[PDB]
């Protein structure tokens, strides 16, 4: 039934259709990522997913090509992993010198994946850009200029909040996602997106500046907010 | 701090393993299940298409 | 033009009503006719030319006027509006130069040209003028590349103007109507007056093509 | 070079350097450190009970090194046996009057030592 | 032709008449034209051979891709799912070095009709949806007039011209969309979509506007397929070398004594149309040091690999160049290049939209590092150091924009980089 | 003179002078979002 496609050598029961994504990540090998996401929908935007196939003249994009039979995937090659550099060199190129006063900044997965890949020395020698505030909550300050034109938070929010205000604005340099007009967002669940931010570009204003997250501990149980358990 | 052991952490292999040990120890305690997330089929085109009401929009 | 956001609010467009003539309605109606039933919203970038056509400027009323008009959420429109250049969010003067300096126009010295326009009005480029007529502005290739610096006034095309012949642009902005052909040098239809090779006989009868 | 007395200094318009950025607390290997900060009411993150005892410190000045603001310097001075115990454990209060008084040396070292690190 | 020589062309090899607007654009010069000959009778109900006779035209890509077109529209034999089906025509002229489709279009929409009844068949296509520039508006009521005279005649409506297949055209309209020069950023303009390109696990001919299943192509192509489809297309296949089969338009442009456009053999010498249809350049040809091919999009020809490349693309990839729908950028010597190529990657910095990270950036930054390299203030190693981010700007990026966007400044160095450390010692010497 | 001199409404006319040319859009299926 299922198609077969090589792992790096391992042969693979593979789903038909389906990601290059789940195929790595099938083994358990897990490629690098930042505007997809899990349960959301795919986008070409910022391609941290870039693989050569065995046979491939140029570079995929492992988080959304389907796999196909005879294919073979060597993630550990090194064009790849010269991919992911040309990635990270950009993402960096322009983001805001301010790890330290973001509450992002102390568990960033744009820092774990900096840390993982992309030149220990960068070579910027002029100006970066930086986009001014964009309030549109009391409850979810956004500080911006860190987000990364990845576009999670709209496909999260032009969909299952159901509210549109969000939205990409403007293209070419000093293109930006922040929402059209001061109207605020507001949705019942509008916290949520907080959480679907990879960087410090949708801090929570209530928790704000309280914490960092090492510190913490992380006591489980069930919230009973909700009926829904 | 009350409790003077309350810090304490231990990985295990498996969870046999943990009960193996929670038993040589005598401490009681409590199984857990694993939690992989169940598999979601996913496609760049599912987005699309004017009958299945994914549409989403702009891009 | 970095104010892609509108976070502000001038008294100019807060809740400043605004409407479409009833012919308007037809037209856009008639785009709608143009356009498969199930997606209404293929008919968004045409009605905000209409919307401007009715203006030369968009104004935030006529954006979530157009978004209840095609019953589609407004930041659609707003997007729409925002990522393509030529809506202009920004009210202008009654002509809207848009002189190209790009290169194949540079290398003809179209920035000359620019130089030219500006010492006739003064103008900081871009500003608009007090005068609230002329609003110059650099552009990137309009595509005439083939002959030489273009000056597309409100869709009039207009080429080979020497800084005397841009004084009579200018001029004849407040004199009248103006021609609105190609090459002004006195060659026509991108014709070069220096031989007019390429083709060379007139016929091109119905022949040759019976094939069978 | 030499390490000493603790004391949390401020820019030269008179604003403490300190952002909280907590990794100082991350660092101190005897991890005497203790911080929550908290936003100011003028909005900017501002540590609302930094503190230290000397009883825990070890002075290896990592501190020193560590911070991204330079806000915490280990200071000249030494010489400040106490009759209690008390004495020793430091609020962020008595970190700033030290960067109070040293702050003429303290700059002065500093301006003395930059280019090494 | 098949012998070095070249720069031949008869007249009546052209397919475009009325090229320069002589003769009547109107319907009437069409039909002095007997331009609907036996179009008609094309119309057999059956693709195929009309297909095969495209496949054996050996034409390929006018979109400057260079694709074999007909096996781009080989595509849509497929049967049509339900989905009604589509052909967009690429109208953009955006492009710089490229005003070829305007004057065919100010001067001979009926042939390019002809093509979008032809090409819309062979698809079997629903409609003939076609592109229009926002700073193309009174373009695009002479080509609405030109098409209410194809209604009116009967030639396009329901059934066109008999053979009963009904086909409608579908004129649109952008604003400021250069993006949608490219195919797809041009199909999500068609949705309402703003024309940022979708990356493609599927392609284009699998899913089009609004979902249902669509085609594209470049004016040219098109235009040229009703008389691939009558008169011979081995006849066309017949020009030129064999991969390079047919003709192509050659923009003359920049600093020469006559710039033009003349649609010309595929394979003539660069240099022979400069010292023909051009004129030569002001103060002679030995002036020139550098002369691009392509739109303003791949990389730099120098004099001395100048003199042996043919016009058809293929030499121009042997002297590494890209087709760039042929587009003729003069340069002459006297001014500074490297201000001009700044320029250009300035003219792709405000047109790139920026979905993609990696050419959004990569052109944001590339253009700041080209600004330090025309002020002179710039290290001379540090050019190299562009040469890395191009490399990763490449193979990367989703779209195209960023390889031409990264291309002209490649071959700056490859060619002048002597020219660049001469022009910051200049800078050096200051203090 | 110009091929082109045309009125600033003109291209929305000419479009709908067409209309009664034009076949039927078709309604794909779902409509109402
Ligand atoms: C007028 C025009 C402008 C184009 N602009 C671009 C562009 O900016 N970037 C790009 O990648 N492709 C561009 N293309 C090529 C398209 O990507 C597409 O492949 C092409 O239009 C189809 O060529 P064909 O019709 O010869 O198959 C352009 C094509 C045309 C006709
Ligand atoms: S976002 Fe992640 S990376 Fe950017 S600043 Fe905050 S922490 Fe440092
Ligand atoms: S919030 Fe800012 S950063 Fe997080 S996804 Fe939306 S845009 Fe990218
Ligand atoms: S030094 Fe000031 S800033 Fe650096 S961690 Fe200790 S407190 Fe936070
Ligand atoms: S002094 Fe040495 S030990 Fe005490 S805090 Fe600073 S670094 Fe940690
Ligand atoms: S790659 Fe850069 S330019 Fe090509 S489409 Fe994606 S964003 Fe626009
Ligand atoms: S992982 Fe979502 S596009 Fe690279
Ligand atoms: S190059 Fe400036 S308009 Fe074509």
């Amino acid at each position: 039934n299922l198609i077969e496609v090589f792992v790096d050598g391992q042969s693979v029961m593979v789903e038909p259709g389906t990601t290059v994504l789940q195929a790595c990540e099938k083994v358990g090998m897990q490629i690098p990522r930042f505007c997809y996401h899990e349960r959301l929908s795919v986008a070409g935007n910022c391609r941290m997913c870039l693989v050569e196939i065995e046979k491939a003249p140029k570079v995929v994009a492992a988080c959304a090509m389907p796999v196909m039979k005879g294919w073979n995937i060597l993630t550990n090659s090194e064009k790849s992993k010269k991919a992911r550099e040309g990635v990270m060199e950009f993402l960096l190129a322009n983001h805001p010198l301010d790890c330290p006063i973001c509450d992002q900044g102390g568990e960033c997965d744009l820092q774990d994946q900096s840390m993982m890949f992309g030149n220990d020395r960068s070579r910027f020698l002029e100006g970066k850009r930086a986009v001014e505030d964009k309030n549109i909550g009391p409850l979810v300050k956004t500080i911006m200029t860190r987000c990364i034109q990845c576009t999670r938070c709209i496909r999260f929010a032009s969909e299952i909040a159901g509210v549109d205000d969000l939205g990409t604005t403007g293209r070419g340099n000093d293109m930006q996602v922040g929402t059209y007009i001061e109207k605020m967002f507001m949705s019942e669940l509008s916290g949520n997106i907080i959480d679907i931010c990879p960087v410090g570009a949708l801090t929570s204003k209530p928790y704000a500046f309280t914490a960092r997250p090492w510190e913490t501990r992380k006591t489980e149980s069930i919230d009973v907010m909700d009926a829904v358990g | 701090t009350a409790d003077p052991l309350s810090n304490m952490v231990l990985t295990f292999s498996t969870k046999e393993d943990a009960v193996s040990f929670a038993e040589k120890n005598g401490w009681s305690y409590d199984i857990e299940e694993r939690k992989v997330p169940k598999p979601k089929s996913k496609s760049y085109g599912a987005n699309f298409s004017w009958n299945k009401r994914t549409r989403v929009s702009t891009k | 033009g970095a104010l892609f956001v509108h976070r502000d609010t001038p008294e100019n467009n807060p809740d400043t009503p605004f409407d479409f003539t009833p012919e308007n309605y037809k037209r856009i109606e008639a785009i709608v006719k143009n356009y498969p039933e199930g997606h209404k919203a293929a008919a968004v970038l045409p009605v905000l030319d209409l919307a401007q056509r009715q203006n030369g400027w968009l104004p935030i009323s006529a954006m979530n006027k157009v978004a209840e008009v095609l019953q589609v959420p407004p930041m659609r429109v707003y997007e729409v509006a925002t990522f393509y250049t030529m809506y202009n969010r920004k009210p202008v003067g009654k002509y809207h130069i848009q002189v190209c300096t790009t290169t194949p126009c540079m290398l003809r010295n179209s920035d000359s040209i620019l130089e030219a326009i500006q010492k006739k009005l003064g103008i900081k480029v871009g500003e608009t003028t007090p005068d609230k007529l002329f609003t110059l502005i650099e552009v990137e290739c309009l595509g005439a590349c083939v002959n030489a610096p273009m000056v597309q006034i409100n869709d009039n095309y207009y080429e080979d103007l020497t800084a005397k012949d841009i004084e009579e642009i200018i001029d004849e902005l407040k004199a009248g109507k103006i021609p609105k052909p190609g090459p002004r040098s006195g060659r026509f239809s991108c014709e070069p007056a220096g031989g007019l090779t390429s083709l060379t006989e007139p016929p091109k009868g119905p022949g040759f093509g019976v094939q069978a | 070079r030499f390490r000493g007395e603790h004391a949390l200094r401020r820019y030269p318009s008179g604003e403490e350097r300190c952002i909280a950025c907590k990794l100082c607390e991350a660092i101190c290997p005897a991890q005497a450190i203790t911080i929550e900060a908290e936003p100011r009411a003028d909005g900017s993150r501002r540590t609302t009970r930094y503190d230290i005892d000397m009883t825990k410190c070890i002075y290896c000045g990592f501190c020193q090194e560590a911070c991204p603001v330079d806000a915490i310097v280990e200071g000249p001075n030494f010489e400040f046996s106490t009759e209690t115990h008390e004495e020793l454990l430091y609020n962020k209060e008595k970190l700033l009057n030290n960067g109070d008084k040293w702050e003429a040396e303290i700059a002065a070292n500093i301006q003395a030592d930059y280019l090494y690190r | 032709p098949k012998k070095t020589s070249f720069g031949s062309l008869k007249d009546e090899d052209r397919i475009f008449t009325n090229l320069y607007g002589r003769h009547d654009w109107r319907l009437k010069g069409s039909l002095s034209r007997g331009d609907w000959y036996k179009t008609k009778e094309i119309l057999l109900k059956g693709p195929d051979w009309i297909l095969g006779e495209i496949k054996t035209s050996g034409l390929r890509g006018r979109g400057g891709a260079g694709f074999p077109t007909g096996l781009k529209w080989s595509f849509m034999n497929k049967p049509s799912d339900g989905r009604p089906k589509y052909l967009v025509v690429n109208a953009d002229e955006g492009e710089p070095g490229t005003c070829k489709d305007r004057e065919i279009l100010r001067h001979d929409p009926h042939k390019l009709l002809e093509g979008c009844l032809v090409g819309g068949r062979a698809m079997g296509a629903r409609a003939a949806y076609i592109y229009i520039r926002g700073e193309f508006y009174n373009e695009a009521s002479n080509l609405q007039v030109a098409i209410r005279e194809a209604y009116e005649a009967g030639l396009i409506g329901k059934n066109a011209c008999g053979s009963g297949y009904d086909f409608d055209v579908f004129v649109v309209r952008g604003a400021g969309a250069y993006i949608c020069g490219e195919e797809t950023a041009l199909i999500e303009s068609i949705e309402g979509k703003q024309g940022k390109p979708r990356l493609k696990p599927p392609f284009p001919a699998d899913v089009g506007v609004f979902g249902c299943p669509t085609t594209v192509a470049n004016v040219e192509t098109v235009a040229v397929s009703p008389t691939i489809c009558r008169r011979g297309g081995t006849w066309f296949a017949g020009f030129g070398r064999e991969r390079n089969s047919g003709t192509k338009l050659f923009n003359i442009s920049g600093h020469v004594n006559h710039p033009c456009t003349v649609e010309e053999e595929m394979s003539v010498p660069l240099k022979e149309l400069i010292e023909k249809h051009a004129g030569g350049v002001t103060g002679g040809w030995d002036n020139l040091l550098a002369v691009i091919p392509g739109g303003s999009s791949t990389p730099l020809i120098p004099k001395s690999v100048c003199e042996t490349v043919l016009m058809d693309f293929d030499a121009l990839v042997q002297a590494q160049t890209g087709l760039g729908t042929a587009a003729v950028i003069v340069m002459d010597r006297s001014t500074d290049i490297v201000k001009a190529i700044a320029r250009l990657i300035e003219f792709y910095k405000h047109e790139s939209c920026g979905q993609c990270t990696p050419c959004r950036e990569g052109v944001d930054w590339m253009n700041k590092v080209m600004a330090r390299f025309v002020r002179g203030d710039a290290r001379p190693a540090e050019i190299d150091s562009l040469w890395e981010i191009s490399k990763q700007i490449e193979g990367h990026t989703i779209c195209a924009l960023g390889d031409g966007a990264a291309w002209p400044v490649q071959g700056l160095i490859r060619h002048f980089r002597p020219e660049l450390e001469e022009r910051m010692q200049r800078f050096a010497q200051q203090h | 003179l110009q091929h082109h001199d045309y009125s600033t409404y003109t291209f929305l006319d000419l479009n709908l002078e067409l209309s009664k040319f034009r076949m039927p859009q078709p309604s794909s299926g779902r409509e109402s979002p």
